[PDB]
Protein backbone atom coordinates (compact mmCIF):
# COMPACT_ATOMS: atom_id res chain seq x y z
CA UNK A 1 0.00 0.00 0.00
CA UNK A 2 2.59 2.76 -1.18
CA UNK A 3 1.82 5.64 -2.66
CA UNK A 4 4.31 8.69 -3.89
CA UNK A 5 3.00 12.26 -3.16
CA UNK A 6 3.90 15.24 -5.71
CA UNK A 7 4.01 18.92 -4.90
CA UNK A 8 5.60 22.33 -5.52
CA UNK A 9 7.68 24.40 -2.64
CA UNK A 10 10.23 26.71 -2.29
CA UNK A 11 12.51 25.23 -0.01
CA UNK A 12 13.16 21.83 1.59
CA UNK A 13 12.12 22.40 5.01
CA UNK A 14 8.60 22.15 3.86
CA UNK A 15 9.20 19.01 2.34
CA UNK A 16 10.79 17.58 5.44
CA UNK A 17 7.27 18.83 7.59
CA UNK A 18 5.64 16.92 4.80
CA UNK A 19 7.54 13.91 5.46
CA UNK A 20 6.83 13.78 9.08
CA UNK A 21 3.63 14.15 7.83
CA UNK A 22 3.94 11.29 5.66
CA UNK A 23 4.92 9.33 8.76
CA UNK A 24 1.79 10.91 10.78
CA UNK A 25 -0.33 9.26 7.87
CA UNK A 26 1.65 6.42 8.15
CA UNK A 27 0.63 5.97 11.64
CA UNK A 28 -2.41 4.29 10.21
CA UNK A 29 -0.40 1.66 4.59
CA UNK A 30 2.65 3.58 3.34
CA UNK A 31 3.56 6.74 1.79
CA UNK A 32 6.56 8.30 -0.28
CA UNK A 33 7.97 11.51 -0.69
CA UNK A 34 8.41 13.52 -4.28
CA UNK A 35 11.39 15.38 -5.62
CA UNK A 36 9.87 18.99 -5.03
CA UNK A 37 11.03 22.03 -6.82
CA UNK A 38 9.67 25.47 -7.40
CA UNK A 39 11.24 26.65 -10.83
CA UNK A 40 11.07 30.44 -12.21
CA UNK A 41 10.62 29.21 -15.95
CA UNK A 42 7.43 27.16 -16.76
CA UNK A 43 9.00 26.30 -19.89
CA UNK A 44 11.00 24.41 -17.61
CA UNK A 45 8.44 23.34 -14.93
CA UNK A 46 6.83 21.89 -18.50
CA UNK A 47 9.49 20.18 -18.69
CA UNK A 48 9.85 18.53 -15.21
CA UNK A 49 6.27 16.97 -15.73
CA UNK A 50 8.01 13.81 -17.48
CA UNK A 51 10.67 14.28 -14.78
CA UNK A 52 8.07 13.91 -11.34
CA UNK A 53 5.30 11.81 -13.72
CA UNK A 54 8.01 9.59 -14.60
CA UNK A 55 6.47 6.85 -11.78
CA UNK A 56 3.51 4.54 -10.95
CA UNK A 57 2.61 5.82 -7.95
CA UNK A 58 2.30 9.71 -8.50
CA UNK A 59 -0.41 11.06 -7.08
CA UNK A 60 -1.78 14.88 -7.03
CA UNK A 61 0.51 17.78 -6.71
CA UNK A 62 0.19 20.67 -4.42
CA UNK A 63 1.51 23.61 -5.62
CA UNK A 64 2.73 26.89 -4.21
CA UNK A 65 4.08 29.86 -5.63
CA UNK B 1 10.43 22.56 -44.44
CA UNK B 2 8.68 18.81 -45.12
CA UNK B 3 9.56 17.54 -42.02
CA UNK B 4 8.11 14.22 -40.98
CA UNK B 5 6.62 13.52 -37.33
CA UNK B 6 5.58 10.29 -36.54
CA UNK B 7 2.73 10.01 -33.94
CA UNK B 8 5.17 10.58 -30.55
CA UNK B 9 4.61 12.14 -27.14
CA UNK B 10 3.51 15.72 -27.05
CA UNK B 11 6.22 16.90 -24.62
CA UNK B 12 8.47 15.28 -27.56
CA UNK B 13 6.54 17.58 -30.02
CA UNK B 14 7.04 20.49 -27.59
CA UNK B 15 10.73 19.51 -28.05
CA UNK B 16 10.95 19.18 -31.11
CA UNK B 17 9.58 23.19 -31.72
CA UNK B 18 12.62 24.10 -31.15
CA UNK B 19 14.07 21.53 -32.80
CA UNK B 20 13.25 23.12 -35.68
CA UNK B 21 13.69 26.22 -34.47
CA UNK B 22 17.56 25.18 -34.34
CA UNK B 23 17.04 23.56 -37.83
CA UNK B 24 15.94 26.55 -38.97
CA UNK B 25 14.27 30.34 -37.91
CA UNK B 26 10.58 29.24 -38.58
CA UNK B 27 8.73 32.34 -38.60
CA UNK B 28 5.57 30.06 -39.99
CA UNK B 29 4.44 26.76 -39.21
CA UNK B 30 1.86 24.18 -40.87
CA UNK B 31 1.57 20.41 -39.22
CA UNK B 32 -0.89 17.61 -39.88
CA UNK B 33 -2.60 16.25 -37.05
CA UNK B 34 -4.80 13.12 -36.14
CA UNK B 35 -8.74 13.65 -36.30
CA UNK B 36 -9.07 12.37 -32.18
CA UNK B 37 -6.80 14.82 -30.49
CA UNK B 38 -8.28 17.15 -28.75
CA UNK B 39 -6.90 17.50 -25.56
CA UNK B 40 -3.88 17.74 -27.63
CA UNK B 41 -5.75 20.97 -29.09
CA UNK B 42 -5.84 21.89 -25.23
CA UNK B 43 -2.09 21.35 -24.82
CA UNK B 44 -0.65 23.29 -27.95
CA UNK B 45 -2.64 26.47 -27.67
CA UNK B 46 -1.17 28.14 -24.09
CA UNK B 47 2.36 26.68 -25.30
CA UNK B 48 1.95 28.94 -27.96
CA UNK B 49 0.38 31.93 -26.10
Amino acid sequence: KIVNIGAVLSTRKHEQMFREAVNQANKRIQLQATSVTHKPNAIQMALSVCEDLISSQVYAILVSH
Amino acid sequence: ELVAMNETDPKSIITRICDLMSDRKIQGVVFADDTDQEAIAQILDFISA
